[PDB]
């Protein structure tokens, strides 16, 4: 029996976004800054 | 007229959405089966002044 | 390549031969979906966020938020808990959650495999009696078994 | 007084098993004490469990067919706890030769 | 054979522990998994063929 | 929504369109509880002015 | 201010009373009875329960 | 929202869809009010709480006979007094909250 949800295709964050605090602030918005894990991956490339 | 089941309707089955029959219908007997020894009864039947 | 690909698809299928066990459903007391019977996990609490994209908070206009804003609110949690006995566990819930269509199809034909070899106790009390040639006392209770 | 809440059904261990014959003497005293304490109990299927447990013991000397489907005279008294399983020979003794 | 022996009662006591468990049905479960492998191993070869 | 220039950040509408914060707004209680830090950082300083 | 049995002069009383604070204090601890144990803090109430 | 017909003074208050499990924790603490106030040892009203669907309309016990003759004993509660005072308090709340 499977208690967890039945999928085999995870939504893997392949390339992370550019973490930056010096220049171009506000282009990216993570859910980690609000103490929350995102449902969907967060980065440049997210291969299924 | 012999009783197969004894139920307790929290709501009438005409008005029972998400129909939930009583847990008493899971047992074979309509009530709680209490095993009794018949040899212990017939001694009590055949004595007892 | 055709032999290697066909072999991992049987690695894919036999790994998915499981039963979708129902779990506990808690009412969403918070305001995110407000009463939809979501599935708390309590063995992996991180899995609740990835299960339900409808419960995502959308603070900014993220590119994910460009997508998750279009999520319909009543597409989450269970829909019809097909329950039979009050006080006893329901036999078959019907929920929407994150799930691929392929692994679900492997699992639904696996229950159909397990239903293909299941007989109710009216039949299996004959099979035990006929394998014992009608002797060796066997007693089935005539009542519901969900 | 509390029927419908608890039934004082006969014990499983005191039915004579449905392979022993009636010629075996400790099996029929096990059936004799079963029949005498029959009406004492509050089981409504107890008239049929009384009738069937004797009918288990005399299967080959008294081979009657029983009108309940899929079920035979070697089927014990432990089974008969439902009204549709009562034998029509017990329901009508004129069906018994 | 013992004189006061019923063959139906003797075979009831004889055959008793090998019908108590569902281990008789274990070889009945082996027949599916042998089949499900045999159809796939036929099909794994014949599709590569 | 943030707009990547000297344009001001503007807020989404019930008709699902970004609208400017400067002006009168209506929140329901459900949206305020899920956009608290978004309230406090963007529209609430535009209330203190 | 709602304070039950504030002028009671009986022998004893029931252990189930309602003593709301005056509105200068937080009256939130009486609206957390049914669906609020656990997750909520000791300062806020759920508007949905 | 539906089910048993009650007067609804408090209907303007916000409340989510109370399912069977959330109604059990309503039933946990209404019972805990009456056990605290009147000091009953034992359990007066928690079979509605501990199992089943607590969203009741009218309790009734019935026994099913074999010939299809189900007979049901509806038992409505009598003239309720504490609820008659509670319906005053609910309606007084909506103007004196």
């Amino acid at each position: 029996e499977d208690t967890g949800l039945c999928t085999s295709f995870m939504l893997l964050d392949n390339i992370p976004s550019a973490h930056l605090t010096k220049e171009l602030i506000g282009f990216t918005w993570f859910m980690q800054m609000y103490q929350m894990t995102p449902p969907l991956p967060e980065g440049a490339v997210n291969r299924i | 007229d012999v009783i197969t089941n004894v139920l307790v309707a929290r709501v009438d089955p005409a008005q029972r959405g998400d129909a939930a029959v009583d847990i008493r219908a899971t047992h074979a007997t309509f009530a709680a089966a209490l095993p009794v020894d018949p040899a212990a009864i017939v001694v009590a039947m055949l004595c007892g002044q | 390549l055709r032999s290697n690909v066909l072999l991992m698809l049987l690695q894919f299928t036999l790994s998915n031969l499981k039963i979708n066990k129902s779990s506990t459903f808690t009412s969403d007391v918070t305001t995110i979906t407000s009463g939809r019977m979501i599935r708390a996990f309590e063995g992996r609490p991180e899995l609740l966020a990835l299960a339900y994209p409808g419960r995502a908070v959308l603070p900014t206009q993220t590119k994910n938020a460009q997508f998750l804003s279009t999520a319909i609110a009543d597409r989450i949690g269970r829909l019809d808990r097909a329950n039979l006995i009050g006080g006893e566990v329901s036999a078959m819930v019907e929920c929407m959650e994150l799930c691929d269509a392929l692994t679900l199809h492997i699992r639904e034909t696996y229950i159909m495999l397990l239903r293909s070899m299941h007989q109710d106790p009216t039949q299996i009390v004959q099979i035990v009696n006929e394998c014992a040639n009608n002797l060796l006392n066997s007693t089935i209770p005539i009542s519901l078994r969900p | 007084a509390y029927n419908g809440l608890v039934t004082t059904v006969l014990s499983e261990d005191a039915f004579p098993d449905s392979s022993q014959s009636i010629t075996h003497l400790p099996s029929m005293w096990k059936c004799l004490f079963l029949t005498l304490a029959g009406p004492m109990t509050s089981d409504p299927h107890s008239p049929v469990k009384v009738f069937m447990a004797l009918a288990n013991l005399l299967a080959q000397p008294e081979p009657i067919a029983i009108g309940v489907p899929g079920m035979h005279q070697t089927t014990p008294a432990s089974q008969f706890s439902h009204p549709g399983v009562w034998p029509p020979g017990f329901l009508n003794p004129q069906l018994i030769n | 054979t013992e004189t006061n022996l019923i063959p139906s009662h003797h075979y009831g006591k004889a055959f008793a522990p090998l019908f108590a468990s569902n281990a008789m049905f274990t070889r009945n479960q082996r027949a599916v998994i042998t089949r499900e492998a045999f159809v796939c191993a036929r099909s794994a070869v014949a599709q590569c063929q | 929504v943030p707009r990547p220039n000297g344009l001001e950040p503007q807020l989404i509408d019930d008709g699902n369109v970004p609208r400017d914060i400067a002006g009168d707004w209506v929140y329901p209680s459900d949206v305020l509880q899920v956009s608290v830090a978004v309230f406090r950082d963007y529209v609430w300083p535009m209330v203190k002015a | 201010v709602c304070m039950t049995n504030w002028a009671s002069l009986g022998d004893e009383g029931r252990g189930l009373e309602v003593r709301l604070p005056p509105p200068t204090d937080s009256s939130v601890h009486a609206y957390k009875t049914v669906l609020s144990r656990g997750y909520i803090d000791n300062a806020q109430f759920n508007p949905l329960a | 929202d539906a089910g048993f017909l009650v007067p609804r003074p408090l209907d303007a208050l916000r409340q989510f869809d109370v399912t069977s499990a959330a109604a059990a924790e309503i039933m946990h603490a209404v019972n805990d009010a009456f056990k605290t106030a009147f000091d009953l040892d034992g359990a007066l009203l928690d079979g509605l709480a501990l199992y089943g669907d607590p969203r009741i309309a009218d309790l009734s016990a019935a026994y099913l006979q074999y010939g299809g003759n189900v007979v049901r004993e509806h038992v409505p509660p009598g003239p309720s007094h504490i609820h008659r005072a509670l319906q005053q308090v609910e309606s007084t709340f909506m103007a004196e909250m």
